[PDB]
């Protein structure tokens, strides 16, 4: 967690880790400071083939910078306008009634506040 | 090599910010020994590149002005 | 030589549409 890996207190994700041993490296010990998160330096010391070996894969997500691309499985519908109902815009839910604008909004903005 | 990306009278002025593992860019440009004005600055890209910088420098082929955040 | 940054360097914070507000915000600016 010092010298190779860390993770922010305010991480958003999910970790994933499983036993390989059927199939079974280095790891750096000696350093002049800790890393930031999701730094990558690349003093080593190397695995005995103790405990056997666990492969871990990590996943974090954005939330909502940009465009969304990454959605799950679900269809969408036509849109009602001049009426009240729950209305889901890229998994941002709510109840109300939908309008046609005025607001100019710039290409890198996706909504209002 | 760990990231590669490919894409298609005056100051163009730029702002370059790193935490979290990303590298923010922020580009803004104006048609004029720097000016006072004021002028505003909208998001190029992020990189999701984990190095730590500390140093830098331009390439050139007169005069560009350096302040620090 | 150094040089002034008069009212110089301003981006915007984030990806969200604001208007006719007075808007306060704490980031890395110069
Ligand atoms: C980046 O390099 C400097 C000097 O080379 C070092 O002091 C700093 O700790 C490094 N960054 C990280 C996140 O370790």
């Amino acid at each position: 967690a010092d010298y190779n890996y860390k993770l922010p207190d305010d991480f958003m994700g999910c970790v994933l880790a499983w036993n390989t041993r059927n199939i079974d490296y280095k790891y750096r010990y000696l350093r002049h400071g800790k890393l930031r998160p999701f730094e990558r330096d690349i003093p080593l010391n190397d695995y005995g083939f103790g405990y056997q070996p666990y492969r871990v894969v990590v996943l974090s997500f954005e939330l909502l910078n940009a465009p969304a691309t990454v959605c799950g499985p679900k269809l969408s519908t036509d849109l009602i306008k001049n009426q009240c109902v729950n209305f889901n815009f890229n998994g941002l839910t709510g109840t109300g009634v939908l309008t046609p604008s005025s607001k100019r909004f710039q290409p890198f903005q996706q909504f209002g506040r | 090599c760990t990231f590669e990306y490919i894409s298609d009278k005056h100051l163009r002025e730029f702002v370059f910010k790193n935490k979290d593992g990303f590298l923010y860019v922020y580009k803004g440009y104006q048609p004029i020994d720097l000016p006072s004005g004021f002028n505003t600055l909208k998001p190029i890209f992020k990189l999701p590149l984990g190095i730590n910088i500390t140093n830098f420098r331009a390439i050139l082929t007169a005069a560009y002005f350096v302040g620090y955040l | 030589t150094q040089h002034t940054s008069s009212m110089r360097g301003v981006y915007y914070p984030d990806e969200i549409f604001r208007s006719d507000t007075l808007y306060l915000t704490q980031d890395l600016f110069l």
